[PDB]
């Protein structure tokens, strides 16, 4: 499975 | 637009969506970053996935 993605930074 | 899970994905936040591959999902918000808002078709349930884990439908 992909790497996730670096979470949402607002 | 609908999007279609590749990949089965676990909840690791508590705002999260867990979901099954093939499980079909409205994009409710996708403005924040690679997060994305998401209601699932299949199941009911909101939350926020990844979006390098499904595609276009």
């Amino acid at each position: 499975a992909p790497p996730l993605p670096p979470r949402n930074r607002p | 637009m609908t999007f279609v899970a590749l990949y089965d994905y676990e909840a690791r936040t508590e705002t999260d969506l867990s979901f099954k591959k093939g499980e079909r999902l409205q994009i409710v918000n996708n403005t924040e970053g690679d997060w994305w808002l998401a209601h699932s078709l299949t199941t009911g349930r909101t939350g926020y996935i990844p979006s390098n884990y499904v595609a276009p439908s």
